[PDB]
């Protein structure tokens, strides 16, 4: 992985070493032959995952999710380089090199060979992120927001800090290697409960799970945009990496342990989707559509059957491309408005018709429509959740009807109707800003021709 | 109840306007022009019938009476023209409707594609905005303390001055572009 | 097989290859709307020759052609199959497809859209042929949810107004809510016969088929409008007129009667099934054409004239009938998008007028559209050996004389009595009488592409019944002894009908004017079914989504408890602790009393 | 945008509530706000539920779909109140008497479909009579296995 | 009684000015002028 | 005489069968006049910006911007936990909980309890 860690480490001289009217162009053009280099992990076998060393390791959960987080960085570099343009040149080098550390923490933290460095890249991950909401947020909140972020997420990980060191204690390793073939049964007891919550919650936090997901709608909401693109397209997708890698030390206990926390995902998606049918802020109703999506990967992790791991991260795949895309058009809107308000602009189809096209397919996609891997992840969690119970297919289908609902209202309410008077100000769509929608969907739209490659360790 | 000018509706024109909505919902009811036509009469008779009454209180008390005959007896899909709200074309052209600025924003390769159009706007806009100071300057001397009191607009003045806020209703798309 | 399997392939990439052209495009184009008619009408010339020869042996066939997916025993791959269904639909489906879109070459001429409505329509029949040809249920479900996603699309085409948005995302609610039980039934087949194909569906054919199929008729009730969940295509009347003709006519709202009609191997062993199918679609049957009676608006009219056929399909799959079902798909293709498209040519030459009580007069004024209306609407109500005789008389031939429930059949020849006096209802008020349109005559009809384009419909609603009547080879055995009152059934009820309403109609001419009774505003209220469910049902959802989910709980309860409890809590224990008054006499008077308490109260000197 | 602008606690006392009415544009005897239970509204007013259909059309609005002015304080529930979405409109028949209605149609036609299977309608006929013993090899019978002998009659 | 008489200069100042914009809406008989294909 | 119309939640009054319309009491004229006073100083203060060529963005809407705040930023500094939003969150955010909670698990209970006895059928389900 020493190929890939290396050359993120060397765009640091490449951004600190540039022109001051180069720094977005090479940044971009040599974060996209990191992202065309990415493909070498696809060497996946049906066996063996593709062990590098004692330190890295990277099977088929982790090589989409790589492959995604070395994509996304070029995408943030597109959407970030307008609003920071009239930025300090100095500022300026210094938001790239916050992006080009946590795509540095993130592609060692989903190549984690062992447990205990996982932790440390984990959380890791929080303070390039924190410092990109808290320093170039927009609104006042953004400090608040960064609080909650680093606190709920601090919570619920320094008892995951104590159950792996306590792992490396009993175990003898936290190698994953080592713990496919050392891993014991764990009892019914007391200290295996806690052993279990302890393991699971800090994973929970970061999908996010339904009421512990106070941090996400401020969190998203506050960050800019490349801090939104990387929030939602990766940073909740590590709890579902870590889970699926968890619960491999969690049996037999998940199988009544996981009872409550599906409970409250299965009406955390209820609740959530319905929550973005009343939300003004377009930015927060993407926010909440994120918690209703990231609802299903828990319950199909904690169900831990294989068309629910298949599902689960084919929806992770899926859903970082669609929401990544749709805060990309909330903020080609915001640069045009300067306001999140989803009433204030509308009919923008009469004034973007190329724009509005990418809005209607981040919206089809939004609410699953076949065959994108959208819904072949959205399908397989909800095959594998009839298996489990016969019953969830009406909290599942009632979903899918309100996962509809407002992926079309947000489609009506700003590209449709009558368009706003007052609002003058409507530019034509640059070719950045349709070059990034456009980046963002052709790999969604591919991925259909060939899903294999992100459907997990387990296809 | 909501009006631009005036702040009410007096009894004159709530009588005239529950007269026109009968006549209308009695030809939904009345489909044929010439049995449409005969009850039409009658329905104008009977309103010639109360016309001359003097008491204000009776007046009203006949027609509050009046709008719950007319609720009682209305269609329920009346005829509504195809344009009017409602309607099965009403707004339907509004994605048609773009806004006049968005001209400005045209690449010169396709506004040089009509010279002689964009030519003429410039004069227009040259217009506006040598006419604009004049007409706030007219709105800020004419209106009383306390803001103006109805929403009605005064005309131009001189000869030469544009009336004020002129633009967003003479720029307005056409109903059919 | 090699003539067989390659032209049908090659009407499906046809098809899609002007899709390619207008996604490839750089330039204004020679009349792209007459390329994709070419190539409409070139996909129909070129699939009749796998349809004539099925004709011949009965040649079926299946075409998986592309591995697409192994999920560790389901191998979704690309496969077509070619039996007697689509061999039947897609020649039917693109003779009526080229028809409208050689109508909407003229009825949509005005609209700078004019390539992306045709894009769109076209975009809708590559859907709805994927959705025929499909051998498993994700391929089906490809297909469905795009003739869905082309619905929303085509009734929002006027986009900046309200009520087009509105109708469309009612149709796409109406349409999940069928798609609840569309993935319930690919569910269930997936956890209990480890397939989505049919053929494996079919072959391991099981007994326990209650949950899946109350999944299917649930979407069926969604796509094909059945009673509940019907509403929305009458809303659906809101975009375009071609829109209305092709896909909520005929083509896309017979979706959930084909997948009913596709899992015909599993409804003829299931009575309850059976039951609820037949009772579900006589209550339509009845509901639709009830509501049909006093509506104005003349696109409303025959748009519950649709449902109320589309609830007489579901009846005759109920009543164990499939191949009859599918058979008045065929049939009611043909007439139905013709009086769509007569409709709307009355609707362009009275200048956008939709409401028939402002029409009249157009016997002589459009005779041609007055000829193939007259022949649709007599092909509506059964006329003798014109094309709707050749499926639905035969339908109620066993709809009588079959183990039925006998409700479902009396509300079924109801609903067929009422057929005839909704379709006396558009002849007298478009075509009889006197005018009541404005002044201003601008009554036209003289463009080819609208005379050709009705022409080739009213020669099919002509000859279509007796064609392929005749062409198809029999799958059940047609019960053809019965009594002369029950052989006489279905023509006495229609006349019936006619004579009752040409009685109704007459009334109208007098000088009495009536109160409107409560039955006369339940019909013209829809039942009330639009007007409560509309307004209760997203009222008792959104105070739901914002004064409990939204303002409750994830703005006040879960944000109180986990962070603000917490954050109160360190901040009143960080006042207590720093709240010291600087005095050094009582910080060593709390050390003797740490020194007190380690020693007598803990111990700690032991 | 600045603080006294924006919505704040609920007003108790009348120059607060005057205040308010003031920031809201509105007037003080047409201002009421929402009954402080502590549901989080605060000084916000309580507009009477009307949705946007229920607007004169025919007025020049500032915004013409939503049938709103600026400036005008708009509902709690604007979302929820546009004509995208539930209407209160006034039908020309009573909400009560529909809902009597539509029940009592949908329970007697539930009824009258609960009649017609328990006492289902039939040809006078006996039953389909097929060979090979009920065509036991066609019904998927295996051959090892021999059934009863089911034979037909002329008649 | 119809409109004041200020109601009627103003709507007659704007039917001039508006029918202005609408005549000034034509194209010339050289518009629209296309590249040489 | 004639069914007096029911006013519902869903279902107003309509204006022409209101009494308070027809009130031509002069302290509702003065009502009236101030409320067509207010609209139409906010009409000419929105009009003013909204003609003016030198304007070339959006013109805010404080009354937006206030409704936006007031749905989110406002709601918790102006809760006060009670006897009614204690009940409505402990029923309408714990309850559901309890009750899909309940339902699942007796389900699941009665499922599992069928296949580890042989008795519900599980043919051919090997895809899980
Ligand atoms: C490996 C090689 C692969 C080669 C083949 C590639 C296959 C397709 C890949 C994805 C293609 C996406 C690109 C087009 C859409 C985005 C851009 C756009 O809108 O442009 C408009 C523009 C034409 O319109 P315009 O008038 O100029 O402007 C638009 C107007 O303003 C007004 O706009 P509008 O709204 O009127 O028009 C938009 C319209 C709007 O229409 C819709 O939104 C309706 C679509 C949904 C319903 C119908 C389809 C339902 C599903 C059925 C199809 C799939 C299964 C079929 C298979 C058989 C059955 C199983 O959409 C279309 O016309 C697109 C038609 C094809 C739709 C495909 C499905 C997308 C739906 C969303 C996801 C669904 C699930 C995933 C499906 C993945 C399929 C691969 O098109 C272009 O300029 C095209 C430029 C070139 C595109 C290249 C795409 C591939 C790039 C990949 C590069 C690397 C690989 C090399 C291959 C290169 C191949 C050339
Ligand atoms: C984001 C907010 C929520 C975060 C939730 C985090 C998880 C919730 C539960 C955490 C419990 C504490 C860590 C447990 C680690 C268990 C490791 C282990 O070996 O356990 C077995 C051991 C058992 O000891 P042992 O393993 O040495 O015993 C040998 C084995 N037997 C039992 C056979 C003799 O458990 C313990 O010793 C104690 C476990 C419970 C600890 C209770 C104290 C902490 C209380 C909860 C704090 C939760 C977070 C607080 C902050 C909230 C926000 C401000
Ligand atoms: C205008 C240009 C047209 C093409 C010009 C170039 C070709 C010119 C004509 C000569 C033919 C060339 C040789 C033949 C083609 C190659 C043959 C071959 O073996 O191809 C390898 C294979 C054949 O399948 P296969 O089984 O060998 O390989 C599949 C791969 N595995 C086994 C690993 C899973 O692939 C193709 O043929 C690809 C094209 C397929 C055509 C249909 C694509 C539909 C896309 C839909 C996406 C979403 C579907 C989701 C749902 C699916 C159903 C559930
Ligand atoms: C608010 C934000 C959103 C929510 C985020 C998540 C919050 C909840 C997280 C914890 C939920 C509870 C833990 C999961 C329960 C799974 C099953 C279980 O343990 O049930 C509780 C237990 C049942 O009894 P039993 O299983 O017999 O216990 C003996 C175990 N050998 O019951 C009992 O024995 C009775 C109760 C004893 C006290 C339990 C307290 C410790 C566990 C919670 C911490
Ligand atoms: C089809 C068979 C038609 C012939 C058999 C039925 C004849 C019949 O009952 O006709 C009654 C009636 C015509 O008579 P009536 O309308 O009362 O007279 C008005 C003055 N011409 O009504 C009609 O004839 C009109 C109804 C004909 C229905 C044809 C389609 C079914
Ligand atoms: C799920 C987990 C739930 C708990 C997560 C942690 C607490 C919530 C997040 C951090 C606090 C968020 C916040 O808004 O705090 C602000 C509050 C007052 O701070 P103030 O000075 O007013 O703000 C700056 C000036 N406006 O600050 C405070 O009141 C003090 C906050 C202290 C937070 C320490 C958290 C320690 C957790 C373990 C305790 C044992
Ligand atoms: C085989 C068995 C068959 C059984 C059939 C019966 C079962 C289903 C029972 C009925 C459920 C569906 C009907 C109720 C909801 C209908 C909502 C709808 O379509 O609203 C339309 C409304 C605008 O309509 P309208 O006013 O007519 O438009 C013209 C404009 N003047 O638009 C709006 O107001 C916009 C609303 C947007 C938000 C929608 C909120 C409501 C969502 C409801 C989801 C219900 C899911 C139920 C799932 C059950 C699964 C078991
Ligand atoms: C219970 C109850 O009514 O508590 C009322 C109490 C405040 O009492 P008060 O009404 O002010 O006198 O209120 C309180 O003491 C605060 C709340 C009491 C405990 C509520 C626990 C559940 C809250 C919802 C959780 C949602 C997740």
């Amino acid at each position: 992985m020493l190929k890939y860690i290396i050359p993120t480490m060397m765009l640091m001289p490449l951004t600190w070493l540039s022109k001051n009217s180069m720094i977005w162009i090479n940044t971009t053009l040599h974060s996209l032959l990191i992202s065309l280099t990415s493909l070498l992990l696809l060497n996946q076998f049906g066996d063996n995952s593709l062990n590098f060393s004692l330190t890295f390791f990277s099977d088929s959960l982790s090589t989409p999710l790589l492959i995604l987080t070395m994509w996304l960085l070029p995408l943030m570099l597109m959407a970030s380089q307008h609003h920071l343009s009239k930025e300090n040149l100095a500022r300026k080098k210094l938001f790239i090199s916050m992006l080009i550390l946590l795509q540095l923490f993130l592609i060692m933290t989903f190549t984690a060979t062992e447990l205990i460095f996982f932790y440390i890249m984990f959380e890791a991950t929080l303070v390039p992120t924190l410092i990109i909401i808290t320093r170039w947020g927009n609104q006042t909140e953004r400090l608040n927001a960064g609080l909650y972020f680093l606190f709920y997420t601090l919570a619920g990980s320094l008892p995951l800090l104590v159950a792996l060191i306590y792992i490396q204690n009993t175990m003898g390793s936290l190698n994953f290697l080592i713990l496919q073939y050392w891993v014991q049964p764990m009892p019914n007891s007391w200290s295996n409960t806690f052993m279990w919550l302890a393991c699971m919650m800090a994973f929970m936090v970061k999908m996010p799970l339904y009421g512990l997901h106070l941090w996400l709608p401020k969190a998203h909401v506050e960050a800019p945009i490349a801090g939104s693109m990387v929030l939602a397209a990766i940073l909740l997708k590590l709890g579902g990496y870590g889970m699926m890698r968890i619960t491999l030390l969690l049996n037999p206990i998940t199988d009544f342990m996981a009872y409550p926390f599906i409970m409250l995902s299965l009406w955390g998606m209820i609740m959530t989707s319905s929550i973005c049918l009343r939300q003004t802020d377009l930015k927060s109703l993407i926010a909440y559509s994120s918690v209703s999506h990231m609802a299903l990967v828990i319950v199909a992790i904690l169900i831990q059957t294989p068309w629910s791991y298949m599902g689960a991260t084919a929806l992770m795949i899926a859903h970082g491309l669609t929401s990544s895309m749709l805060f990309c058009l909330a903020n080609s809107n915001y640069e045009r408005v300067h306001s999140r308000t989803m009433i204030l602009a509308r009919g923008l189809q009469t004034l973007l018709p190329l724009m509005a096209a990418w809005w209607l397919l981040a919206s089809l996609t939004n609410l699953a429509l076949p065959p994108s891997i959208n819904l072949i992840g959205e399908l397989f969690v909800v095959m594998s959740t009839f298996s489990w119970s016969n019953i969830t297919i009406i909290l599942m289908g009632l979903n899918m009807v309100i996962t509809a609902l407002y992926s079309l209202y947000m489609l009506i309410t700003t590209q449709r109707g009558k368009h706003t008077h007052h609002i003058n100000n409507i530019l034509p769509s640059f070719t950045r800003e349709n070059a990034l929608m456009s980046l963002h969907m052709l790999p969604l739209l591919l991925l259909s021709l060939n899903p294999k490659i992100i459907l997990g360790p387990l296809y | 109840a909501f009006l631009p000018s005036a702040a009410y509706l007096t009894h004159q024109q709530k009588v005239l306007q529950l007269y026109k909505r009968a006549l209308r919902h009695l030809e939904s009811r009345c489909v044929h022009r010439d049995k449409y036509r005969y009850f039409a009469c009658l329905l104008r008779a009977r309103f010639d019938e109360h016309k001359n009454e003097k008491d204000m209180v009776k007046a009203t008390q006949l027609l509050r009476e009046a709008e719950k005959e007319f609720w009682h007896g209305q269609h329920p899909q009346p005829y509504i023209f195809p344009e009017s709200p409602g309607g099965t074309s009403y707004e339907r052209y509004e994605c048609y409707k773009v806004p006049e600025w968005c001209l400005d924003d045209w690449h010169p390769s396709e506004k040089a594609m009509y010279p002689d159009y964009f030519a003429k706007r410039e004069q227009w806009k040259k217009l506006r905005r040598e006419s604009w100071e004049r007409e706030v300057k007219q709105l800020q001397e004419e209106t009383p303390v306390g803001g103006p009191r109805t929403e009605a607009l005064p005309p131009a003045r001189k000869q030469g001055d544009l009336p004020p806020l002129w633009w967003h209703i003479v720029t307005r798309p056409r109903e059919r572009p | 097989m090699n003539l067989f399997s390659s032209l049908t392939l090659v009407t499906l990439i046809l098809l899609t290859m002007p899709i390619a052209a207008i996604n490839f495009n750089t330039h204004k184009f020679t009349n792209y709307p007459l390329y994709v008619k070419t190539t409409i009408s070139c996909a129909f010339i070129t699939s009749m020759i796998p349809t004539m020869m099925f004709i011949h042996t009965g040649q079926e066939m299946i075409i998986s052609n592309w591995h697409w997916l192994t999920i560790q025993t389901l191998k979704l791959s690309l496969s077509f199959k070619m039996d007697f269904f689509s061999m039947m639909f897609v020649p039917v489906a693109l003779f009526v497809t080229w028809s409208i879109m050689e109508f909407s070459m003229w009825y949509m001429h005005s609209d700078p859209n004019i390539n992306q409505f045709f894009k769109y329509l076209l975009l809708f029949l590559i859907t709805m042929l994927i959705l025929v040809t499909a051998n498993n249920l994700f391929q089906l479900f490809i297909g469905w949810e795009g003739v869905g996603i082309m619905s929303f699309l085509l009734i929002g085409w006027w986009y900046g107004r309200t009520d087009a948005n509105t109708a469309a995302l009612q149709a796409i609610l109406y349409n999940r809510i069928g798609d609840i039980g569309f993935i319930l039934a690919m569910a269930w087949f997936l956890i209990n016969l480890n397939t989505w194909d049919l053929q494996q569906i079919f072959m391991l054919n099981p007994n326990d088929s209650n949950l899946p199929l109350m999944g299917l008729i649930l979407a069926a009730t969604g796509k094909s409008a059945q009673f509940g969940l019907h509403p929305w295509l009458p809303s659906a009347m809101e975009g375009p007129t071609p829109v209305s003709a092709l896909l909520h006519s005929s083509t896309m709202v017979v979706a959930g009667i084909f997948l009913l009609i596709r899992f015909y191997p599993l409804t003829e062993n299931n009575k309850f099934g059976q039951s609820i199918m037949l009772c579900l679609g006589a209550m339509t049957t009845l509901f639709t054409a009830m509501c049909a009676l006093t509506q104005n608006d003349i696109k409303k009219i025959i748009a519950f004239s649709t449902s109320s056929q589309l609830g007489l399909m579901m009846v005759t799959i109920g009543i164990n009938q499939p191949h009859l079902a599918f058979l008045h798909i065929c049939t009611h293709a043909f007439f139905k998008a013709m009086l769509f498209m007569c409709s709307g040519s009355i609707i362009h030459s009275l200048n956008d007028e939709q409401d028939i009580r402002k029409m009249g007069g157009l016997f002589k004024a459009m005779p041609f559209t007055t000829t193939a209306l007259i022949i649709g609407s007599l092909a509506l109500t059964g006329m003798p050996f014109l094309t709707g005789f050749y499926s639905k008389d035969l339908i109620i031939e066993s709809a009588n004389t079959s183990y039925t429930n006998a409700w479902a059949l009396l509300m079924t020849l109801v609903a067929t009595s009422f057929t005839a006096i909704y379709s006396t209802r558009i002849i007298f008020f478009a075509l009889l009488g006197q005018p009541r349109f404005p002044t201003l005559i601008n009554i036209n009809e003289n463009n080819p592409f609208l005379i050709n384009s009705i022409k080739r419909l009213l020669i099919g609603s002509l000859f279509a019944g007796f064609i392929i009547s005749n062409n198809i080879p029999p799958m059940t055995i047609p019960q053809m002894t019965m009594p002369h009152y029950l052989k006489m059934t279905a023509l006495t009820v229609t006349i019936l009908g006619f004579i009752l309403a040409l009685e109704i109609s007459n009334t109208t001419h007098y000088l009495k004017f009536n109160y409107p009774s409560n039955t006369f505003k339940f019909s013209n209220l829809l039942g009330y079914y639009p007007t409560i469910m509309h307004r209760l049902t997203p009222y008792m959802n959104l105070t739901m989504s914002q004064k409990s989910a939204s303002s409750l709980l994830d703005l006040i309860w879960l944000e109180t408890i986990l962070p603000k409890t917490i954050s109160l809590a360190q901040m009143k224990m960080s006042t207590t602790i720093t709240s010291q008054k600087g005095l050094i006499k009582l910080y060593f008077l709390s050390f003797l009393i740490t020194i007190l308490i380690s020693t007598t109260l803990l111990n700690f000197h032991e | 945008i600045t603080k006294d602008m924006l919505p704040g606690p609920y007003p108790k006392t009348p120059e607060e509530r005057a205040a308010a009415a003031k920031k809201y544009n509105m007037r003080v005897e047409d201002y009421e706000p929402y009954p402080d239970d502590g549901m989080g509204y605060g000084d916000y007013p309580k507009l009477p539920d009307r949705s946007q259909q229920e607007r004169d059309p025919w007025y020049d609005w500032d915004h013409p779909d939503l049938r709103l002015n600026w400036g005008e304080p708009m509902h709690w529930d604007l979302d929820m109140y546009i004509r995208n979405r539930v209407d209160t409109s006034p039908t020309p028949v009573n909400w009560n008497l529909m809902c009597k209605h539509l029940f009592g149609f949908v329970a007697f036609m539930l009824f009258m479909f609960w009649v017609g299977e328990t006492y289902p309608t039939y040809q006078p006929v006996g039953p389909k009579q097929y060979p090979y013993n009920n065509l036991y090899l066609e019904r998927g019978g295996d051959p090892n296995k021999e059934p009863e002998p089911v034979v037909h009659y002329e008649i | 009684s119809g409109y004041t008489p200020d109601e009627k200069l103003r709507l007659q100042q704007l039917r001039e000015l508006r029918r202005r914009w609408l005549k000034d809406q034509e194209l010339s008989p050289r518009e629209p002028v296309l590249p040489p294909r | 005489s004639f069914p007096k119309y029911e006013p519902s939640r869903l279902a107003s009054l309509p204006t022409t069968l209101d009494p308070a319309e027809y009130d031509i009491s002069s302290e509702t004229r003065k009502a009236q006049a101030e409320r067509l006073a207010i609209r139409s100083r906010l009409k000419r203060e929105y009009q003013l910006q909204y003609n003016d060529p030198s304007r070339r963005g959006v013109v805010e809407d404080p009354a937006l911007i206030r409704w936006t705040c007031a749905r989110s930023a406002n709601v918790y500094p102006n809760f006060r936990p009670n006897t009614k939003t204690s009940l409505l969150g402990a029923l309408f955010g714990i309850g559901p909980l309890i009750f899909w909670y309940y339902v699942f698990k007796t389900d699941r209970d009665r499922k599992e309890k069928l296949i580890q006895e042989g008795k519900l059928d599980r043919t051919f389900n090997i895809s899980y």
